[PDB]
């Protein structure tokens, strides 16, 4: 009758307007990706159209896409970050 | 203006998470740092928890989910999930709508509740505790 809460992807959207580097550096910095691996994460964005961030408790998915939205538009940007349900 | 005793379980599972240099202090965190609380727990036995069972459950569950800080950079501090922030606000909104000038701990108990897809409250709901429950306890004690 009753589940444990999903766990939700946190996923991020390409934009034409957003710099490249700023993904890669939202990538860097709210997800704890080293250079490689952050660089490839946002060509997928880029050319996928969107890419899966990393997966975690809605509890917190739902922080970090806050947190990286604000990040976004305090550095005047429209990159925009989702979740889903895993 | 939160009691005496909330703010130290407070400032208990807050330094705790620093400790172990968790990311983000959760509703669970709470919860939890709420099992060794006066006004709390009182509430909590008063429905026959097992609070054995239930700290094993959340401490776990703390575990495999809250990601750490690379023990690379200080620049961050313990941040609040956004579900722990809203029930600590439903909590000091609620004992404000009442006159009495302080919150408690099984204030905050209640207010977890809201947070439906907290783990927190999928516990307590396992534990078959029930906001009602908590509250009728509060307002009378049956």
């Amino acid at each position: 009758a009753l589940k444990p809460p999903s766990m939700y992807k946190v996923i991020l959207v390409n934009d034409d307007y957003t710099p490249m580097e700023f993904v890669i550096d939202v990538l860097q910095k709210f997800f704890s990706y080293d250079v490689e691996r952050a660089t490839q994460l946002m060509l997928a964005v880029h050319y996928q159209g969107k890419a899966i961030c990393g997966v975690f408790t809605a509890e917190v998915a739902e922080t970090k896409v806050a947190m990286v939205n604000k990040y976004a538009r305090e550095n005047e940007h429209p990159l925009l970050c989702t979740l889903e349900k895993a | 203006m939160l009691n005496q005793e909330l703010e130290l379980s407070l400032n208990m599972a807050f330094a705790r998470a620093r400790e172990h240099r968790h990311e983000f202090m959760t509703v669970e965190h709470l919860l939890l740092a709420l099992l060794s609380n006066p006004s709390a727990r009182e509430a909590l036995e008063a429905c026959s928890v097992d609070l054995v069972a239930l700290r094993q459950e959340l401490e776990a569950f703390i575990e495999q989910t809250t990601p750490v800080l690379p023990a690379s950079e200080e620049e961050r501090d313990t941040q609040p999930t956004l579900s722990f922030q809203r029930v600590l606000q439903r909590a000091v909104f609620h004992v404000q709508s009442s006159g009495r000038n302080e919150v408690t701990g099984a204030n905050v108990l209640v207010a977890i509740f809201s947070e439906q897809e907290s783990q927190a409250a999928y516990l307590l709901r396992k534990h078959e505790v029930s906001r009602l429950d908590v509250v009728n306890f509060i307002s009378h004690g049956t």
